[PDB]
């Protein structure tokens, strides 16, 4: 296949958690749900993600219930059976901003906007393919390409025409934290709040790795002594021959 | 007398895992057949704990899926471990299947164990490529899609057992169901072959690196060789540990963390990476039922190794040309694999092409002319 | 406690002369009517005992059991019952 | 009664093969027999016959 | 317990399905779906019955797809993402008067009618059960008896009073069939549907147990002829004794 | 050498099925082994044949079992095989353990497979007990519900192993999904036991109904005892055929026909008839710890019959006074479970208290009595 069909492929960023012992920047995975919340959301759910998965990671339990609380979720019917709404909980799922497929599409000429819970890891390259299409539309197609109509050329993406315009301007957000907003530092904290929501085990994931690459080393050695040991009297046999 | 040798049951275990007569000089090549008890294990406790937590529906299985890496306690754990224990399974079989063809564990008086050996490993295909089918990712969908579309092949029946295999007309929701309650039970067949090769062996014994005898000098299994099996057990848990904590997701396709739709098709549909090499003698043969019987053949030919080793001798240890000859079959069998997951795109169809001839070429000319020379040559050479 | 074929572990046999005919020569159900009637009535008769005495107690106790539960729950059964309970 | 045995019987290829045969027979004509037997026990009564009316 | 507590047991009434070689009369299933549609399903549903189930029971294919044709089912969304209704079709399940239990509950003085795909097999009883409980409702309650409001006596009810009242009564239908259309007989019909719809089965099952009943029977004949003759030389043995 | 006698894999059928030297004179007691076989191998044909159709979660769980009785193709058949299969394997079960203790098959040299049997004993009512709450009606979930209370009555930490095995804070979803689990794994363990209590019975051979050594007398397992055992495999088949075929709802009740409810409570709940013996023991001692340690104790007890039996002579063929206690011994089993399934009422509370008495009595003090005094009226009545 032609490069072109494959999607150019995406630089490998030092990554705070790119590391075996290293972390998510957890000031960064917060900026990034900033960047989600105010730019994202607009066309993409994150429907895997639970208000209480926020709390203690990227907010207090008072931030997150008021995130919860803001919004209307179905109740249980009332005693006469009618539709009711209530306020959202913690244990309530972040919602999405189309009721279904159908509706999604016509909003995005034609085009479906995946769900981002799983993206970081449905995708090659991850964090860095994020980045990448994100901080990666030139202002000019490359002469001689030839874009379908509500298409966008962005080398990451393969073939080149991808359905999703440049989102990410300097100064879309402005962050709670006074970080300058620039396309790349947006690019940046989305990607590693992305990354986070795909695997939101990976920081105790690489701690509980440690502690076992440790116990199960010490284990290998002491493995080898205790078989040389108890070997020993058969590595070191030896032998007379005296033929009858 | 002891108990361990006096009471029937104690006795059973006792002479396969504590007084087992073993030869003093196994390598450590001989130490998968013990890494692959361990998966076995592995796969088991962690399968069955997985379908504590996973639900069969086709609307729930792929949530289900992310539930448990998201929701139970240890679920990430419990699901890599089992992702990446079914390919450690398939490294320590490959090493355990090259060992005894290198060292001539197939030639009498172990052809038995051999030839169940060539089933457990058959199992063993089937039950992964059902597990993999369970996430219901693209990849689940789109494989179970093409491999149950072989099957069309068979004359006359082809199609009627097709959908009958999936319970309808494409792979859907009775397709998945199945192949829960088929993977489930699978690894329990698998755990009675195994067995079963076990108990065709003790008629014999292990073999050894050198070929000859043992009947002159045992060791018992025990502590010999329970010590030497810690050693690879715990380079095997490092290995473990490098992926499922460090790296959970190299060996997969992220194109399995999408869900399955029947309507859109992946770029690339391939098989999981062990499967690679018969996808490769399958692309080689132009026609449809032609590509399916090479395919099977490629595993059922393991079969004919008693018969096509003209060899007076057991094994490679003394053979500078059989030792050449497995080397280059190795490594063909290795670009298979490669060429399994590469484009249907020039220079690869010919050169898979070639790779395919080569790799039956091994069984049918090459293993029995160099092994008729080499007999020659070791009795006009030692005259 | 028990060997194999040739080696099974009996006291050693010595005296016995055994004899049998080929299933092909014999009649299958010779005998069959008189076995049928009385050698069953012969082998009932002898177990019957065994059987009645704690079948019909035990059915006895039951059925007791089960008519004073019964009266218990009637209007007439009102005072014994709520002695009983 | 010895040609019977002798090509039926003796050979017991000749014997399974007859016995399968059988069984094929006795299937098909069972399944008619019981079908034409369940729908006189049960006249009147079946779908098949009110079917006619609609 | 009390009598009262347990329920008034039903007679055994002589219906055509019992009887190890009986069919229902799949007339009474007809004339019962009609009581059924008519009069039941303003309460009840009969949620795991389709219109294809009817087909070739009660009702011929065109038949069927005429009832599942007269109802609207929910379509699925629009291209603009928009609910659509559809005609239904002989997949559909045959839908309720109600759309949750608390609609239910309101409509019936808080009583929640069950479901009655299942109800003959959930009753002891079944077919009886059902013929009993709609057949006697006394005029009057036996002296003493106080009734819960909004509840009917009636003694087959466990505890005697049901939140259901007497529904069938001389002529609330009109047969297609010209069978007068008693209380008694629309009892009987509407009770044989409904042990129909629990076991749709019946019929199927009790020929091919007819079939295994001939098969197993003539084997076990035969297994006895086959063990005796292969046990004859054991019980036919002699032995002569000459102690050494 | 005959081949089956050479190869060590036949060689091992061989010694259990075809030369395997039976006692000449088994009478039709000595059927129920074989006819457990058969309900094990349909329960696992049928069993895993409901888990291709079935879901465990517990928004669809009691459907599947609708969907399968209405939608699959001899789905009622195969669901009503399973259900009442499972009747007929703790009738077969009872009558065994029956046979067992009637003829002293739990004395020397016989004490192995009889305790390793009062495991397989508790292994199949856990099986059958998670089986049933799989369907998810009312009494599937009421019954798990009073059972896994039970547990709350382990002193400190009952509570926790509660919550520990409802995977939450009542029966519910996750509570369901690791039954199905269990519930297929399971038979597997059953089926290793039922192997390993008969590979301990080799040693000695099958007991007999004179009670004496069979070594004397020896008949090949086949064809004397394959063919007999065919009259009982065609009884069983006929009375499977009555209930599945003509009274497939005989055996059930009519509650798990409603979908399980967790705010209604049914009128009754009762176990399963097979445990209602079981369940009047517990019952009797009026505290919950007391119930729960007389209810396993009630099946541990079987262990000690080696011990309390005193004879010198095996089995009841010949001992009166034993046979009369032996017959009031398995009424009062019988009336347990009569007592299991009544209401808490007066007079059946006093009554089930003496029959548990009696129960535990014939461990503890009768037969240590019996057998004692039959001693000695043997000795002195043949002087
Ligand atoms: C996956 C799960 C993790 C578990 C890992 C277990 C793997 C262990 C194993 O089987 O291999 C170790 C194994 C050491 O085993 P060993 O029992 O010491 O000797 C086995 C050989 O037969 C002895 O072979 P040799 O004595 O002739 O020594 C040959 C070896 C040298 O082997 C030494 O270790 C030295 O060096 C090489 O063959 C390298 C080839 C040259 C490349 C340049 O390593 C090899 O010898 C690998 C050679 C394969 C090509
Ligand atoms: C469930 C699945 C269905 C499969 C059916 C399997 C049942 C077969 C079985 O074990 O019982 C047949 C079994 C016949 O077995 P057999 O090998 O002829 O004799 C075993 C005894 O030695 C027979 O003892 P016996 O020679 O002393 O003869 C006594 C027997 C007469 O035994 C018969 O031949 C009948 O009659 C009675 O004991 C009847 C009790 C008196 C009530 C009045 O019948 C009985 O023994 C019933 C008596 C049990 C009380
Ligand atoms: C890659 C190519 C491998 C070729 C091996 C050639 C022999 C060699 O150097 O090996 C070292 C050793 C040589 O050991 P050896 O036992 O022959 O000799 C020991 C030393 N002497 C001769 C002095 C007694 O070979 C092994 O240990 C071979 C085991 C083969 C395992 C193959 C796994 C491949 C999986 C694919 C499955 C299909
Ligand atoms: C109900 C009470 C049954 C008691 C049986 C008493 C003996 C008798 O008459 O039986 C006939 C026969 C007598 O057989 P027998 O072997 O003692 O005598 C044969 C005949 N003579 C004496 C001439 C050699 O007994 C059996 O076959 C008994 C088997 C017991 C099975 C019980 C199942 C109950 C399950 C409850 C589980 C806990
Ligand atoms: C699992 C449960 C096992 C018990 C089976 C009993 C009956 C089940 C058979 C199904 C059935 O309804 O068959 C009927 C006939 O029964 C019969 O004639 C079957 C009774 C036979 C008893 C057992 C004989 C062998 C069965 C087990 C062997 C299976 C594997 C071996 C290869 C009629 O059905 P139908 O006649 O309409 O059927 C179409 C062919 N015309
Ligand atoms: C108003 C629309 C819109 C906004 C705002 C938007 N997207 Fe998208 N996005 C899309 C559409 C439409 C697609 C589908 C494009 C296609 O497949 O052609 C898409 C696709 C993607 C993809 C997948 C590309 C692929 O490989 O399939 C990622 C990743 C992505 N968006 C992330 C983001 C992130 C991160 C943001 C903002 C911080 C964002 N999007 C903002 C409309 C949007
Ligand atoms: C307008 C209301 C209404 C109509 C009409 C009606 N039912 Fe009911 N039915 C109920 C209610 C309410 C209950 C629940 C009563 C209770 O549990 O107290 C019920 C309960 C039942 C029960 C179960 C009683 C039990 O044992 O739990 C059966 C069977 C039943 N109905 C069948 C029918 C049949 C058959 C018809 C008509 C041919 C019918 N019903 C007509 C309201 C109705
Ligand atoms: C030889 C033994 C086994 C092998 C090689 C094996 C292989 C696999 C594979 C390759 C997958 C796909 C994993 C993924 O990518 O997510 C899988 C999934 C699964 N397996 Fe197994 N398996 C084995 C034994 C078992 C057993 C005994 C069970 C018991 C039920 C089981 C239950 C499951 C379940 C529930 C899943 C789906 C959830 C998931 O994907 O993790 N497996 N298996
Ligand atoms: C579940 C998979 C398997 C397990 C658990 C297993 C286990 C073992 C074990 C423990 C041994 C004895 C120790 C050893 O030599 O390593 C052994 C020997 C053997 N296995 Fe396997 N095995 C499996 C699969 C296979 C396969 C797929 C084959 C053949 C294609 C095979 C063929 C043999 C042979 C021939 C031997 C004898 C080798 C010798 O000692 O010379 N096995 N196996
Ligand atoms: C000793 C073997 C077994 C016993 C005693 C047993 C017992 C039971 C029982 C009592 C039920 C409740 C039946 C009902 O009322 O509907 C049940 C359900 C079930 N069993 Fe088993 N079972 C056994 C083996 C198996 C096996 C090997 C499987 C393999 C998965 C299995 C799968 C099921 C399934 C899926 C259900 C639920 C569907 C249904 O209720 O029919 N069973 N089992
Ligand atoms: C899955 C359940 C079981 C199966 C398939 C099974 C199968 C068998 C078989 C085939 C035999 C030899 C033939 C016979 O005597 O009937 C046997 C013997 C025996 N079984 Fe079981 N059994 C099971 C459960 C049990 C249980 C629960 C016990 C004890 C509590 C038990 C104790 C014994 C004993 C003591 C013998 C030797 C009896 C003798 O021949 O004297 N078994 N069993």
């Amino acid at each position: 296949m032609t490069a072109a069909e494959h999607g150019l492929h995406p630089a490998e960023y030092p990554w705070p958690q790119n590391g075996m012992l290293s972390t998510f920047d957890h000031a960064s995975l917060r900026r990034g749900y900033q960047v989600y919340k105010e730019v994202c959301a607009a066309c993409h759910s994150l429907d895997r993600i639970a208000w209480r998965n926020l709390v203690g990671v990227t907010h207090t339990t008072d931030e997150a219930k008021a995130f919860a609380e803001e919004l209307e979720y179905d109740d249980e019917p009332d005693d006469e059976g009618n539709p009711r709404k209530r306020p959202g909980k913690l244990a309530d799922y972040i919602p999405g901003p189309y009721p279904n497929e159908q509706a999604a599409r016509a909003a995005n000429q034609g085009a479906l906007p995946p769900d981002l819970s799983l993206i970081a890891k449905a995708r090659h390259g991850g964090a860095d393919y994020i980045f990448a299409l994100l901080t990666g539309y030139p202002d000019e197609p490359p002469a001689g390409v030839v874009l379908a109509p509500g298409m966008n050329y962005n080398p990451y993406f393969p073939g080149g025409g991808i359905g999703m315009a440049r989102t990410l301007f300097d100064g879309v957000v402005e962050y709670e934290d006074g970080t300058p907003a620039t396309t790349s530092q947006m690019a940046k904290d989305v990607a590693a709040f992305l990354t986070w929501a795909a695997e939101p085990e990976h920081d105790e994931r690489k701690k509980l790795g440690l502690k076992a690459i440790i116990v199960i080393s010490a284990m290998l050695g002491l493995s080898v002594y205790i078989k040389k040991f108890k070997w020993s009297p058969i590595k070191n046999r030896k032998f007379i021959y005296n033929p009858p | 007398m002891a108990l361990r040798k006096k009471n029937s049951l104690l006795n059973m275990a006792n002479s396969y895992v504590l007084d087992s007569p073993q030869p003093s000089n196994l390598n450590y090549f001989w130490n998968f057949g013990s890494l692959l008890a361990l998966c076995l294990v592995i796969q088991l406790a962690t399968g069955i704990t997985l379908a504590m937590h996973y639900t069969s529906h086709a609307s729930l299985a792929f949530d289900s899926v992310e539930h448990i890496m998201r929701d139970v306690n240890f679920g990430w754990f419990i699901r890599y471990a089992h992702a990446n224990t079914a390919s450690f399974f398939f490294i320590c079989i490959y090493a355990h299947m090259g060992r005894n063809i290198y060292y001539g564990s197939y030639k009498t008086p172990r052809v038995l164990p051999w030839s169940i050996g060539v089933i457990i490993f058959l199992l063993l295909i089937i039950t992964a490529f059902m597990g993999y089918v369970l996430v219901f990712g693209q990849m689940s969908l789109w494989g179970a899609t093409v491999i149950c579309n072989l099957v069309s092949a068979i004359p006359w029946l082809g199609e009627d057992i097709v959908h009958f295999l999936w319970g309808g007309f494409s792979v859907g929701n009775p397709t998945l169901q199945r192949f829960f309650a088929l993977h489930y039970l699978m690894p329990f067949v698998l755990a009675v072959f195994a067995l079963l090769h076990l108990i065709a062996l003790h008629t014999a014994g292990s073999s050894n690196p050198l070929g000859i005898t043992s009947n002159v000098d045992k060791l018992s299994m025990h502590p010999y060789y329970s010590f030497k099996d810690l050693i690879t057990v715990f380079a095997f848990l490092l290995m473990f540990t490098l992926f499922v904590f460090f790296s959970p997701d190299k060996l997969g396709h992220p194109d399995n963390y999408i869900p399955a739709n029947p309507m859109v098709t992946p770029a690339s549909i391939v098989p999981e990476w062990y499967l690679l090499p018969f996808y490769a003698i399958l692309r080689a043969i132009p026609d449809k039922l032609g590509g399916v019987i090479a395919m099977v053949a490629a595993i059922l030919i393991l079969l004919i190794l008693p018969i096509v080793d003209r060899s007076i001798i057991r094994g490679n240890a003394f053979k500078p040309i059989s030792k050449l000859l497995f080397g280059f079959f190795i490594c063909n069998f290795l670009l298979l694999g490669v060429l399994g997951q590469v484009h249907i795109e020039p220079p690869f169809i010919v050169l898979g092409q070639i790779c395919t001839i080569f790799y039956f070429s091994y069984f049918l000319i090459l293993l029995p002319m160099v092994s008729t020379i080499e007999n020659i040559f070791f009795y006009i050479g030692s005259l | 406690y028990m060997g194999w074929w040739g080696h099974m572990g009996s006291p050693p046999q010595k005296g016995i002369a055994g004899y049998t005919i080929s299933p092909f020569a014999a009649r299958p159900f010779a005998g069959v009517v008189h076995a049928a009637i009385f050698n069953t009535f012969r082998r009932t008769k002898n177990q019957a005992l065994f059987v009645i005495l704690p079948v019909s107690f035990f059915y006895y106790v039951w059925t007791q059991a089960s008519e004073k539960n019964e009266w218990l729950y009637t209007k007439a059964g009102r005072h014994e019952l709520a002695k009983a309970l | 009664a010895t040609t019977f045995y002798n090509v039926f019987v003796k050979r017991n290829s000749a014997f399974v093969a007859t016995i399968l045969a059988s069984a094929f027979v006795f299937d098909m004509t069972f399944e008619t027999a019981i079908d034409n037997f369940w729908d006189r026990i049960n006249a009147g009564k079946q779908w098949k016959d009110i079917r006619h009316k609609y």
